[PDB]
RNA sequence: GUCGACGUACUUCAUAGGAUCA
RNA sequence: CGGUCUCCAAUAGCGUAUAUUGUUGCAGUUAAAAAGCUCGUAGUUGAACUUUGGGCCCGGUUAACGGGGCCUUUCCUUCUGGCUAACCUUGAGCUCUUGGCGAACCAGGACUUUUACUUUGAAAAAAUUAGAGUGUUCAAAGCAGGCGUAUUGCUCGAAUAUAUUAGCAUGGAAUAAUAGAAUAGGACGU
RNA sequence: UAUCUGGUUGAUCCUGCCAGUAGUCAUAUGCUUGUCUCAAAGAUUAAGCCAUGCAUGUCUAAGUAUAAGCAAUUUAUACAGUGAAACUGCGAAUGGCUCAUUAAAUCAGUUAUCGUUUAUUUGAUAGUUUACAUGGUAUAACUGUGGUAAUUCUAGAGCUAAUACAUGCUUAAAAUCUCGACCCUUUGGAAGAGAUGUAUUUAUUAGAUAAAAAAUCAAUGUCUUCGGACUCUUUGAUGAUUCAUAAUAACUUUUCGAAUCGCAUGGCCUUGUGCUGGCGAUGGUUCAUUCAAAUUUCUGCCCUAUCAACUUUCGAUGGUAGGAUAGUGGCCUACCAUGGUUUCAACGGGUAACGGGGAAUAAGGGUUCGAUUCCGGAGAGGGAGCCUGAGAAACGGCUACCACAUCCAAGGAAGGCAGCAGGCGCGCAAAUUACCCAAUCCUAAUUCAGGGAGGUAGUGACAAUAAAUAACGAUACAG
C-alpha cells in the first residue's frame, strides 16, 4: 500500500476550561477579533504554548551551543517576519513574553480591519469570505491568514472584486435591469 | 519467501535515491548488475528524476530502446541497470557525459565531465587472484576481472581502467598521504588524505582521513577508494571538492550567494 | 520422510522442542544407496542445482592406487573383507567408504614385471637397470601378490560420485588391518 | 495458546493428534460437568 | 436442603471541633 | 366550560453507558505488616595500605580553566628491516658538500594477568519523533521550488539531531575485583 | 487528586470532614450532518463455511507455419508480409492476504562460511574431439474414425518441423613424457609409434624461505684455456589452510568444446554460384560479481517455585567410521564411553504470545498498547508425502487420510476466498458482485500483451485541515 500521510492536530483542549477568568479572556478576545468559536483561540494558545515551549528548552541549552544558536537564531528569524516580534526584540528571553492577541493582531481580518477596508471585524471577515481581499496580486479567503509585514502593504480590493474596479455585483445589475425596464 | 524477490517498496528503497513518498507505491529495483542493490542509481532514477528528461517510466524505456545511452562505452536498454560509483554514463545526442560520484550529502549527483575523462573510470582492486592455467587477474569493484595485472597491483589499489579496451593503463598503491573518498558510512561522499591504516588481524581494519580542513575521521577499509595523490586527483571532482560544512557555514554561505 | 532437520532433536538443556514450521525441501535426506558387487547398475539422482549424483545400486570394478609405486589401475572387486562401522555391511558384500576389500592383483603383477624386469631388448634391459635399485618392496604386500588377491581401502563413496576408487594397503595401515583381520 | 479450546475441533482432528503426543512427552515425568460429577458423588 | 467453610462482588454504622451572638 | 417562556456550555458537531508497588520513593510500638529462638547453603555486602610531592618547557582558550612534554632512583625487552635527524668532520658560500657514526620515528616477528567502570568514533534501514528552508490562496501537508523571458534559458534544495543493552575500535587509570617469588619448581646474564 | 458548588446548627466566622465536579484513549450506542483538502476500512481468541464472476500469462528483424487463415503478388517455384492452433523457452517460488502455531523458537543489533547451492545480470573464458551439415531410434497442432450423462476427460489410425529429442566431424606450431625397430658396446645413439584441452573420482607431488661457510658417497648435466670450473637460477594470497594454481598415474552407463537465427553484401583474385568477411540475437564450460538461499557466533523475551530436579529403554552429551545432504552437524546408522541442563530458576504449565521499527501517557523514573501502510517469520480447512524446476515440501500444483460439501442417467466426476468484489454464521442488519492499466512498478520471446499488484470513482461524521449560515444603515416601539 501507499505511504501513510502525516497529519497533526493544530489545537488542543485547555487543562481546566471552566476557570472563570479563562471564561472572561476568551469572551474578550472573540468580541475584540470577531472569532466564531472557542476552537480558533485554543489554535493560537497552542501555537503559542510550542514555540514558548521550544524557546525555553533553548534557552536552558548554554549559550553558545551550535544547536541552541542556529535553532534560536530560525525561529527568532520566523517570529519577526510573521510581525509578532519586534525588530529590537531579536532575543530568546522576548519570545517568551509573547501573547495571543500579538498573533491574533496579524490575522488578515483584523489586518483588513485596522487598514480601513471595513468598519468592522465582522465586515472584514465577511469581505474575506465573499473573495473582497488581495493580497498582492492572489484573492485570500482565509480569515485565519497570518500577513507577513511585507505583505502588509500590499492589502488591497481584489481586481476581480466589485469594490475593486470590477463590474458591479449579482444584486447592482438586477436592480439596475429592473430600473431601466 | 520460496525465491527470490522482485518487488521493492518505495519506503524500503535507499533513502539516497530521494523518491517522492506519495508518487507511488513501488520503487524501481535495480536488476542484477555489476553495483549492489544499495549502492547503484538504476538508469531510471538517473534519467527521471535526476536529469529530467523523461517525464515518466514509459519515456524512459522510449530513450533505452532507441540505444542513445551507454554505461561504461556500452550501449544498456535495462531500465533498472544497476548503474553506480565511478561509472562513466554517455549520451550521444545530447553531447554529454557524466560521472556517478556522491556529492557531499552522500547521493549522487549530476556531475558532467569531458570527453577526454569520459574515456576512462577507476576502480577499487577488491581481489587479485590466479585463474585457471596459471592466468592472474583482478577483480575490481565493478566486477571486472582484468586478465595479466601488473604484480604490484595488491589489494585495496586503484586501477585506471580505460573503457575502450578495459585494460588497466594505470593504477596507485594504497599507502599513507594518499587522497581517497568515502564510499559508505555516515561519512559518504567526504574527500581526504589518508593518515594512518590501523590493522586489526581477524576484524575490520580503520583508516583515519584528514580532509582539507584539518578535520579528521576515521572510516572502515571497506569505505575508502584511493583517487590520487594529495591534491592530484585523477577524476575531476564535484563541487564543494569533498569537504563537509557545518549547518551554520552552509547557511551562512547560502544567505551570502542568495 | 528423511530429514535432516536439527528442531526435532531436544535441546542441549533436554527441553522438547515445538514444531517451528513445516518440513522444507532444502533440508532433505534421500534412501541410502547399499552398493554391492555385482554388474554394474548406476542410476542419476538430481540433487540441488543443476546438479547429479550417481548411485552405485552395484559395480565390480575400481580405479585403485598403489602409493609406493605411484600408480593406479582398473582391477574387479573380489569382496568385503572387513569394515569399520559395521559387521553387516561386510557379511552382506556392501561397498561403502572405508570398506576393507580384495582386489585382482594381475594388472599390478603385469605392471610390476614390465617395469622393473622381476617377478613376485637393449632399452628394455637398460631401463630395468636403471631402476633395478627401487625393486625390493614391502614383504607383506608380495604375500598377497603370490596369494592373487590384494588388500585394498575404498577412498571413494560409491553412492555419492558412483566410483568405487581405492588403494592397496601399505606399512602400518596394512599391519593394522592383518591384525583386526 | 497449545491446547486452548477451538471453534470446531472435530474438523482439525489431525491438530488435536499433535497436541496430545505432545503433551504425552512433555509430561511423561509426571506420569512415570459439575452437575456430573456431584450426581456421581451423590450416587456414591 | 431458606446446609457449613472458603473465594468473589457489594451494602451499612460509627464527624464534627473552637470563638462569638440569642 | 365551549370549541378543531427565559438563560447557560460546545458548535457541523454534541450526548449517553462500560472501562480507564516506592530503584529515585512507601510502611511495620500505640489500628495493615518483624518469623518463638538460634545455627546455616545459595544470594547481597564486606577495614586500611603499594607513585605521593616537587623543579622546568611547549602550545590553547576566556589572571582562572583545561591539554601535552621532560627532570626528579621512575624510560617495556629483544631481533630484523626502512628512512634518517642530530653529532663529528673535509671542501664551497646559518646554507650546500666529502667521509664516518647512525638517535628518534615507522613496519614486521618474538615477548605478553585478566576484567568491571567511564570518555570518544563507527553501527543501530526507510517511514515515524524533534527540526532547517519553502505564501500548498491559509493550514493539515508535500518536497517542492525560485529568477529572468522579444529570443534562446539560468538556478538553490531534498539539511541536522535522537536512539537503550550486546558486539567492534579508542583515551583514561580514580573506585572495585583478579594473578604473581615461600619446600623457590623465582628474576636477570656478553 | 486540584479548582468550584453544596451539607455538616438557634444563627455568623475559623478549621476539619463528607458528596458532586478532571482527563485523553478504547468499546457500544443515540441525535445532527451544508462547502474545500485528506485519509482508513480487522476482531464471536469463528485460521468458522462459501453460490457467482475475476485475480498469470507471455513473440521480437532475430527458435518451429504448405492454417485447405487474411492481404498483398509476380520480391521473390524452397520460405520470405501479418498470423489463429500447437511444439519450444521463460514466468507461474514475485505480488496480495491472515496472525493459527511458536517463550532462546521467531525477531533486533552483531558475527561466520577456510562449511555450502546460486536461474538471471555484469567481466573474463574453450586451435587439442556426411561436415557445402546426420537420424526417427517422432510427435504436437492438423485430417479422419469414436466412447462417456458429465469435466481444462480423451482412445485408434494417417501426416509433418526445431535453439525439442538423439547423434556426430572439421583448425597452428612447438614442447615434454612414455614404448621403442635398428646400429653399437659407446659418456651410447636412435627411425618411428603413441599420449596431452576441459568435466568427474581416487592416489601422490610442488605451493620455498632468521640469517653464513665446507668435505665426501651415488646418479649426472653444461663448459673451457683438458685443467678443473660451473654465476644472474622459480614460486602468489590469508591473521591462519590440505588455499588459488600447477604436475604425475589412471578412472567415467560421464559432461562441455555452436549441425542455431536476424540484417547487410564489403575485400581478393588464377572468373569459379571460388577464397575471405561486418553488426547483432540465442545457447555453452569454468572462475569472479550481482540478486538470493541455507546454516551460524555473542547478548537480549510476559505470568508461574503451592512447577525442583530434568534429559538418557524409542539420541539425551561426546568420540571413531560410515550413510545421507548443496554442504558442517546425532541429521541417521554401527560400536563405544556416561555424559549434558539447573535456585545466576533448568524442566513443566499459562498466554485474549507472530517479533521489531513504532503509539499513548508521564516532570523524571516507569506503565501499557503494537492483527493493522516498512522489515523478517509462519499458513493457505487439519495431518502426511511428493513431481517439476536455479529456487516450492507450492496448495488460484498433485496424491492419500480426517471433516465438510457440489453434479450424477448412481456407473462415476469435481473441491478449497487467511486474494478483489459479494454472501452465511440470528430472528436484529453497515463499502461496489463499479471503471482502468493513464501513473508506480512487476512478468514475458518482450517499447507494443498481461497485472482485482496498483490506481480512479462510489459508500455510515474512523482519524485530521480550513470554513459559510449574513454585513452596512434608517424608521418604529419599550424602560
Ligand atoms: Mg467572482
Ligand atoms: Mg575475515
Ligand atoms: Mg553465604
Ligand atoms: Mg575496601
Ligand atoms: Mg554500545
Ligand atoms: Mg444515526
Ligand atoms: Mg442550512
Ligand atoms: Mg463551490
Ligand atoms: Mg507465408
Ligand atoms: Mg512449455
Ligand atoms: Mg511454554
Ligand atoms: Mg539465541
Ligand atoms: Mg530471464
Ligand atoms: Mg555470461
Ligand atoms: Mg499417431
Ligand atoms: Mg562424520
Ligand atoms: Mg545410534
Ligand atoms: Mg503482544
Ligand atoms: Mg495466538
Ligand atoms: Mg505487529
Ligand atoms: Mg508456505
Ligand atoms: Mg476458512
Ligand atoms: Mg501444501
Ligand atoms: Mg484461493
Ligand atoms: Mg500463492
Ligand atoms: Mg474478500
Ligand atoms: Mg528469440
Amino acid at each position: 500500500p501507499r505511504a501513510p500521510r502525516t497529519y497533526s492536530k493544530t489545537y488542543s483542549t485547555p487543562k481546566r476550561p471552566y476557570e472563570s477568568s479563562r471564561l472572561d479572556a476568551e469572551l474578550k478576545l472573540a468580541g475584540e477579533f470577531g472569532l466564531k468559536n472557542k476552537k480558533e483561540i485554543y489554535r493560537i494558545s497552542f501555537q503559542l504554548s510550542k514555540i514558548r515551549r521550544a524557546a525555553r528548552d533553548l534557552l536552558t541549552r548554554d549559550e553558545k551551543d551550535p544547536k541552541r544558536l542556529f535553532e534560536g537564531n530560525a525561529l527568532i528569524r520566523r517570529l519577526v517576519r510573521v510581525g509578532v516580534l519586534s525588530e529590537d526584540k531579536k532575543k530568546l528571553d522576548y519570545v517568551l513574553a509573547l501573547k495571543v492577541e500579538d498573533f491574533l493582531e496579524r490575522r488578515l481580518q483584523t489586518q483588513v480591519y485596522k487598514l480601513g477596508l471595513a468598519k468592522s471585524v465582522h465586515h472584514a471577515r465577511v469581505l474575506i469570505t465573499q473573495r473582497h481581499i488581495a493580497v498582492g496580486k492572489q484573492i485570500v479567503n482565509i480569515p485565519s491568514f497570518m500577513v507577513r509585514l511585507d505583505s502588509e502593504k500590499h492589502i488591497d480590493f481584489a481586481p476581480t472584486s466589485p469594490f475593486g474596479g470590477a463590474r458591479p455585483g449579482r444584486v447592482a445589475r438586477r436592480n439596475a435591469a429592473r430600473k431601466a425596464e | 519467501a520460496r525465491g527470490p524477490k522482485k518487488h521493492l517498496k518505495r519506503l524500503a528503497a535507499p533513502h539516497h535515491w530521494l523518491l517522492d513518498k506519495l508518487s507511488g507505491c513501488y520503487a524501481p529495483r535495480p536488476s542484477a548488475g555489476p553495483h549492489k542493490l544499495r549502492e547503484s542509481l538504476p538508469l531510471i532514477v538517473f534519467l527521471r528524476n535526476r536529469l529530467k528528461y523523461a517525464l515518466n517510466g514509459r519515456e524512459v524505456k522510449a530513450i533505452l530502446m532507441q540505444r542513445h545511452v551507454k554505461v561504461d562505452g556500452k550501449v544498456r536498454t535495462d531500465t533498472t541497470y544497476p548503474a553506480g560509483f565511478m561509472d562513466v554514463i554517455t549520451l550521444d545526442a545530447t553531447n554529454e557525459n557524466f560521472r556517478l560520484v556522491y556529492d557531499v550529502k552522500g547521493r549522487f549527483a549530476v556531475h558532467r565531465i569531458t570527453d577526454e575523462e569520459a574515456s576512462y573510470k577507476l576502480g577499487k582492486v577488491k581481489k587479485v587472484q590466479l585463474g585457471k592455467k596459471g592466468v592472474p587477474y583482478v577483480v575490481t569493484h565493478d566486477g571486472r576481472t582484468i586478465r595479466y595485472p601488473d604484480p604490484n597491483i595488491k589489494v585495496n589499489d586503484t586501477v585506471k581502467i580505460d573503457l575502450a579496451s578495459g585494460k588497466i593503463t594505470d593504477f596507485i598503491k594504497f599507502d599513507a598521504g594518499k587522497l581517497v573518498y568515502v564510499t559508505g558510512g555516515r561519512n559518504l561522499g567526504r574527500i581526504g588524505t589518508i593518515v594512518h591504516k590501523e590493522r586489526h588481524d581477524g576484524g575490520f581494519d580503520l583508516v583515519h582521513i584528514k580532509d582539507s580542513l584539518d578535520n579528521t575521521f576515521v572510516t572502515r577499509l571497506n569505505n575508502v577508494f584511493v583517487i590520487g595523490e594529495q591534491g592530484k586527483p585523477y577524476i575531476s571532482l564535484p563541487k564543494g571538492k569533498g569537504i563537509k560544512l557545518s549547518i551554520a557555514e552552509e547557511r551562512d554561505r547560502r544567505r551570502a550567494q542568495q | 520422510g528423511i530429514s535432516r532437520d536439527s528442531r526435532h532433536k531436544r535441546s542441549a538443556t533436554g527441553a522438547k522442542r515445538a514444531q517451528f514450521r513445516k518440513k522444507r525441501k532444502f533440508e532433505l535426506g534421500r534412501q541410502p544407496a547399499n552398493t554391492k558387487i555385482g554388474a554394474k547398475r548406476i542410476h542419476s539422482v538430481r540433487t540441488r542445482g543443476g546438479n547429479k549424483k550417481y548411485r552405485a545400486l552395484r559395480i565390480e570394478t575400481g580405479n585403485f592406487s598403489w602409493a609406493s609405486e605411484g600408480i593406479s589401475k582398473k582391477t574387479r572387486i573380489a569382496g568385503v573383507v572387513y569394515h569399520p562401522s559395521n559387521n553387516e555391511l561386510v557379511r552382506t558384500n556392501t561397498l561403502t567408504k572405508a570398506a576393507i576389500v580384495q582386489i585382482d592383483a594381475t594388472p599390478f603383477r603385469q605392471w610390476f614385471e614390465a617395469h622393473y624386469g622381476q617377478t613376485l631388448s637393449k632399452n628394455a634391459e637398460r631401463k630395468w637397470a636403471a631402476r633395478a635399485a627401487s625393486a625390493k618392496i614391502e614383504s607383506s604386500v608380495e604375500s598377497q601378490f603370490s596369494a592373487g588377491r590384494l588388500y585394498a581401502c575404498i577412498s571413494s563413496r560409491p553412492g555419492q560420485s558412483g566410483r568405487c576408487d581405492g588403494y592397496i594397503l601399505e606399512g602400518e595401515e596394512l599391519a593394522f588391518y592383518l591384525r583386526r583381520l | 495458546g497449545t491446547y486452548r479450546k477451538r471453534f470446531n475441533e472435530k474438523a482439525r482432528s489431525g491438530h488435536m493428534a499433535k497436541l496430545k503426543e505432545l503433551k504425552r512427552i512433555r509430561n511423561k515425568q509426571f506420569t512415570r460437568s459439575k452437575v456430573s460429577r456431584l450426581k456421581k458423588k451423590r450416587l456414591d
